[PDB]
RNA sequence: AGAUCUUGGUGGUAGUAGCAAAUAUUCAAACGAGAACUUUGAAGGCCGAAGUGGAGAAGGGUUCCAUGUGAACAGCAGUUGAACAUGGGUCAGUCGGUCCUGAGAGAUGGGCGAGCGCCGUUCCGAAGGGACGGGCGAUGGCCUCCGUUGCCCUCGGCCGAUCGAAAGGGAGUCGGGUUCAGAUCCCCGAAUCCGGAGUGGCGGAGAUGGGCGCCGCGAGGCGUCCAGUGCGGUAACGCGACCGAUCCCGGAGAAGCCGGCGGGAGCCCCGGGGAGAGUUCUCUUUUCUUUGUGAAGGGCAGGGCGCCCUGGAAUGGGUUCGCCCCGAGAGAGGGGCCCGUGCCUUGGAAAGCGUCGCGGUUCCGGCGGCGUCCGGUGAGCUCUCGCUGGCCCUUGAAAAUCCGGGGGAGAGGGUGUAAAUCUCGCGCCGGGCCGUACCCAUAUCCGCAGCAGGUCUCCAAGGUGAACAGCCUCUGGCAUGUUGGAACAAUGUAGGUAAGGGAAGUCGGCAAGCCGGAUCCGUAACUUCGGGAUAAGGAUUGGCUCUAAGGGCUGGGUCGGUCGCGGCCGGCGCCUAGCAGCCGACUUAGAACUGGUGCGGACCAGGGGAAUCCGACUGUUUAAUUAAAACAAAGCAUCGCGAAGGCCCG
RNA sequence: AAGCCAGAGGAAACUCUGGUGGAGGUCCGUAGCGGUCCUGACGUGCAAAUCGGUCGUCCGACCUGGGUAUAGGGGCGAAAG
């Protein structure tokens, strides 16, 4: 077997020194210094544990050169919140504002007396 | 089969620490690692995350509880007392 | 080491330049009284201060 | 870390500007995420509400009780502990409470406090059983543990 | 590199102002027209031998027609 | 003449002790005055991938590399050298520093201090010097008009300077060639990140349609009016852009240790096909070597999903090695997203490599031919990615930096080949400073030295085997560790063996010796019921020839009733106890045969039992005479303290 | 070790068997870390503390680099001055 060497001056197996084996067209195996693994956004609701869909999972500075579409989903709160916890918020905002109309009408017939 | 006659969960401690100390920690270790039934979703998935923190896997509901049991008998009588005082604050 | 500062490297540059034999024609000067460079420093015999 | 009592992150609405305020309370046992707490004089008796001891019934027990009227919580903060409101007197605006050590103390009626006992339960009941578990317990607090006589 | 699939888009890339040369490489099964632009090396692969000859005679003027044999 | 006097020099000892840790050298030749030691070749060995191999951090600082000398040094020698002398050598937007903060360090305000100063780091400060926005203006100037710029209004808490990591966070460079010595830096070729464009570089999007009056046979044209800050999918979400400020919300950065599985690769293994070697006393279609496709795009496998739609499940079902999941929506069907390091393709064969040649430019990135192939296995090893668990009175950073969303203050054109705008495609310019050689250790570092010591990491082949053990080998390396020759006395140091006895030796079984692996049996007292326990004790073990068992893939037809020697469906039949063929792992069990009873044949590899004292255990300790019964420890008990406080520094 | 699966015995109470699982300041034992004994070697040494064999521990109160903090009547000490 052909044993390998590091190609830089960092000689320790730290998190910023991860490598993968690559076979060059010169028929030799060399190390290739991989980038880190990115993560998709977490949902803004902070409840459900899955990460968002439709969004490219990269390091934060790779987002500076990514297209806008690759960084979000075409929906309200898309790319920041999950669909499931957005439907809950649409229902919650509507129903609670219905409740305020209920208590306003309830006091409206309660102020019919002086 | 029945693998241990009496030690139960504290067989991991071997012969160490003395029989009565292993017996004292046995009931606590049973409750500490137990999965309680969540009172918010009904799924038996409410398990201890840290000391005093109980978290449900299904509904993602975290509740502050006892160190080893999900809720301590002290805080149970406290909650009843506070409920009694609130309904007595009004008439 | 391989990683060195500019200040350190320049310091070693002066030490390297002045660790050399005396010129041959110096001994021919009148009133010389100098035989050889007595400030010669070998890397293994003695170490630099820094 | 270094504390047996869980903490509670509670988010309020700032009343003077468009912002959110993130407070770090001490969790009274029984509170949960997605639960509303109410802080003020007009809040009612519920586990987690923060209301002054002067506007409390004669026997309610509190969690993170102030020592001086106006500062933040200072008493009964360790896990499982609680003060107990004993009596008031509208004269001189004072309130007598029973501290966890059994000491009676007279404090202002404007001292706020959480309602309930602080979570973390009977942490002292479990024997540590191991010099290593004591080693890890005090590695989170301060360099005090191996005690030479 | 960018691979070009059809013919007419290879023409206007080859006639682009930043196009520097065209290299024609004949293999045992196809002919590759590689135009060297400022950013990419656009490669068009033709299996048909007669199509390659027509395209070569129709290459834009004022451009290198370097052959690789 | 003295002071174990001060300094310098010199003797006897004395050609003495010694030049003995890690198996090892030998033959021939060359250069040379000179060869045990240099160089080349042949041989025999060692390191044996946890190396005596290949590369780094710290440290050294020129030791690096050529040529020359043979004074001194390399404790023998030397034609050799890490010595001496003379020259030469370190090339970066994308490898680091540089930037961020961490534990912490440290000014200013303030306080103290005789004083140099030191306390303090948000505390007792009027701590924002900035901002697109609007206005008053000087029209600075290609005065149409947007860039200036003074002031005013509005907004603006990182609420604290600054320093702190060549292993933390941190955008983006790879393949080939090249030197005496440098290369991810040079050259060739493929890319890519950030920043900029004032007059704005080109396309594309925005965005270019309807209503009505008319002309015109219709098509197609003219005038008016009205929209037009994109579109698709039920959904998950998708498409190439997709106006938008202050402000707000969120994400990424940003997370422990351990276990078990799965995917991918690299290596290893097996069967063939080439090319070149090796053996051929006989045998061997044999044995050995070698048999590429970088980044970055596009496409497709594959892996994952706590994502969506239909539907409504108990005779509960699905499912894992383990778990686990389901009326809060299972199974099933159909989709969506993420990762894609795997394969194909552009790069790409033109290069590289292996072989066979032909020329020469003291010494050519010379030229040419042929090839660079097809397969199969796996609890294999090492990485990496993923899923799911366990443990914690332990919950396993921060900040730069970047992004998404909410909101809609505003901006833009009057239907023009349009406007504001664009995170879309392509194009143009730039990336400064410092480091970069070499050693990285039985000789380049510290230990006074070429010192058996010490000194932080990465890679990791075959056999045996449970194994990164020990033992042997390949790649790579070396010359036995600061000398050799001849002999084989005593005493030694290291290693063996020993008849009969078996601790009688000795303070004492000190030392040595016995035992030892695996399989099958069989295991006591006591016990905190976990243990003791490999208790104790016994049997077996080789080689060869077989026999069983433990799997995976495909195909199961009754037929032309017809024809797009084959099918659109069915007149046309009963694997339904399952068969057929193909392929492939180790493991276990059983038996026969056989050897001078030898077989864990080397290597690896527990002596055992009965008691007494002490300490519960695990852990720690007198670096350099004490590892213990000492310390610690969990457990138990006592004490002080409600903050104007307890304990403590100053 | 807990958890889980199947089976058996029981009139019940409940018990038993075989798997699976992989806990533990768990055992044997490498690298590492340490340093018991030979009171071995050495003792004008290789060494101003090293070497050989034999040993203790080897998932944790584990080993370790670097950055930091504590300074002399002071520090720091699982404690030996
Ligand atoms: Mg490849
Ligand atoms: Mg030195
Ligand atoms: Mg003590
Ligand atoms: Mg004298
Ligand atoms: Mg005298
Ligand atoms: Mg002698
Ligand atoms: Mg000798
Ligand atoms: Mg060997
Ligand atoms: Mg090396
Ligand atoms: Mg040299
Ligand atoms: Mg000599
Ligand atoms: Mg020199
Ligand atoms: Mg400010
Ligand atoms: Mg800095
Ligand atoms: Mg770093
Ligand atoms: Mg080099
Ligand atoms: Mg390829
Ligand atoms: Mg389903
Ligand atoms: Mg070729
Ligand atoms: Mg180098
Ligand atoms: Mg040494
Ligand atoms: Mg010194
Ligand atoms: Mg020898
Ligand atoms: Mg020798
Ligand atoms: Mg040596
Ligand atoms: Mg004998
Ligand atoms: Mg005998
Ligand atoms: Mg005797
Ligand atoms: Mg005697
Ligand atoms: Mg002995
Ligand atoms: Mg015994
Ligand atoms: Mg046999
Ligand atoms: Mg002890
Ligand atoms: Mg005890
Ligand atoms: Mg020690
Ligand atoms: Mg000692
Ligand atoms: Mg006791
Ligand atoms: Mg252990
Ligand atoms: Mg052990
Ligand atoms: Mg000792
Ligand atoms: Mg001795
Ligand atoms: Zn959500
Ligand atoms: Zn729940």
């Amino acid at each position: 077997v052909q044993r390998l060497t590091y190609r830089r001056r960092l000689s320790y197996n730290t998190a910023s020194n991860k490598t993968r084996l690559s076979r060059t067209p010169g028929n030799r195996i060399v190390y290739l210094y991989t980038k880190k693994v990115g993560k998709a956004p977490k949902s803004a609701c902070g409840v459900c544990p899955g990460r968002l869909r439709g969004v490219r999972a990269v390091r934060p500075k790779v987002l500076m050169r990514l297209s806008k579409t690759k960084k979000h989903v075409s929906r309200a709160y898309g790319g920041s919140m999950c669909a499931k916890c957005v439907r809950d918020r649409i229902k919650r905002a509507f129903l609670i504002e219905e409740q305020k109309i209920v208590v306003k009408v309830l006091k409206a017939q309660a102020q019919s007396q002086k | 089969a029945k693998r241990t006659k009496k030690v139960g969960i504290v067989g991991k401690y071997g012969t160490r620490y003395g029989a009565s100390l292993r017996k004292m920690v046995k009931k606590i270790e049973i409750s500490q690692h137990a999965k309680y039934t969540c009172s918010f979703c009904g799924k038996t998935k409410m398990k201890r995350r840290a000391v005093g923190i109980w978290h449900c896997g299904s509904c993602m509901k975290t509740v502050a509880g006892g160190a080893w049991t999900y809720n301590t008998t002290s805080a149970v009588t406290v909650k009843s007392a506070i409920r009694r005082l609130k309904e007595l604050k009004d008439q | 080491s391989s990683h060195k500062t500019f200040r350190i490297k320049r310091f070693l540059a002066k030490k390297q330049k002045q660790n050399r034999p005396i010129p041959q024609w110096i001994r021919m000067k009148t009133g010389n009284k100098i035989r050889y460079n007595s400030k010669r420093r070998h890397w293994r015999r003695t170490k630099l201060g820094l | 870390p270094g504390r047996g009592a869980p903490l509670a992150k509670v988010v309020f609405r700032d009343p003077y500007r468009f912002k959110k305020r993130t407070e770090l309370f001490i969790a009274a046992e029984g509170i949960h995420t997605g639960q509303f707490v109410y802080c003020g004089k007009k809040a009612q008796l519920n586990i987690g509400n923060v209301l002054p001891v002067g506007t409390m019934p004669e026997g309610t027990i509190v969690c993170c009780l102030e020592e001086k009227p106006g500062d933040r919580g200072k008493l009964a903060r360790a896990s499982g502990n609680y003060a107990t409101v004993i009596s008031h007197n509208p004269e001189t605006k004072k309130t007598r409470v029973k501290l966890p050590s059994g000491s009676k103390k007279v404090i202002s009626s404007a001292n706020r406090a959480v309602v309930g006992v602080v979570a973390g339960g009977g942490r002292i009941d479990k024997p540590i059983l191991k010099a290593g578990r004591a080693y890890h317990k005090y590695k989170a607090k301060r360099n005090c543990w191996p005690r030479v006589r | 590199p960018r691979k070009i699939e059809e013919i007419k888009d290879f023409l206007l890339t080859a006639r682009r102002k930043d196009a520097k040369s065209v290299k024609i490489k004949k293999n045992k099964d196809n002919v590759k027209f590689k135009v060297r632009c400022s950013r990419y090396l656009y490669t068009l692969v033709i299996t048909d031998k007669e199509k390659a000859e027509k395209l070569k005679q129709s290459l834009p003027p004022g451009l290198a027609v370097k052959e690789l044999k």
